[PDB]
């Protein structure tokens, strides 16, 4: 958070003022809260953005697990390796044969589409010959 | 039973070699890479 | 007096314990969610595993392993020959 508050209310062309009036903001990983100092009509626009920033998830999408169901998986992630390459890193697990993707969390419905394209049941063929001779 | 040949020579085996590999699928269904013989 | 606090609980390391699959699996298949990085860790003597790595995202670990420990069924399987000469 800290790390993307001095990018959205940092400067402008121009200073709004002096060094003072004007708060800091640093915080420690340790117990998960952050740090201000400054005036009492500066501050208020901090905490402002933190309520607003300090909101719930709806669902994670960083990482979402599939499930499989008629192909296996090791094929799948060496043959999936290039889509849209930071990159899109697939993991398969083998020992539920599931899969994951843990890349792209607003396109991954070019996976979903295209895995789903890419499951399906098989048909199987009979195969007999025969041969017969005279001497 | 399990008897030599001379290839000095090595362990040859006789019988019933009988190996697969379940994949399950859907609710029911079933994958079987089987191979084996009756020697 | 103000950084003096206590912690409610410390989540820089948390240590999980799987039920049904082994961690050395989980180690290797479980190499880069979000790469600092993260280090994951696998005991094997308890059959547990570790994560100290970042402690505010970890419920991405905890869902996933949540989808990834789970009772596996299992098959029978008889095959049945026979000719005549």
């Amino acid at each position: 958070v800290v790390k993307l508050v001095t990018e959205l209310n940092k400067d402008t062309s121009k200073s709004a003022l002096p060094g003072s009036m004007v708060a800091n903001v640093v915080a420690d990983e340790r117990t998960n809260a952050v740090l201000v100092s400054g005036e009492p009509n500066s501050r208020q626009r901090i905490i402002a953005m933190i309520k607003q920033l300090d909101r719930q998830q709806a669902v994670q999408g960083n990482t979402k697990v599939i499930y499989l169901k008629y192909a296996k998986a090791a094929d799948l992630v060496e043959v999936l390796t290039g889509i849209s390459s930071k990159n899109i890193i697939i993991k398969a697990h083998g020992q539920t044969n599931a899969l994951i993707v843990t890349a792209a969390p607003d396109v991954m419905n070019d996976l979903e589409r295209v895995i789903a394209q890419l499951d399906i049941r098989r048909p199987q063929v009979l195969v007999e010959a025969i041969i017969a001779e005279v001497q | 039973q399990e008897v030599p040949v001379l290839t000095t020579v090595e362990r040859k085996t006789v019988g019933i070699k009988l190996k697969v590999k379940p994949q399950i699928n859907e609710g029911d269904a079933v994958l079987l890479e089987i191979e084996q013989e009756v020697s």
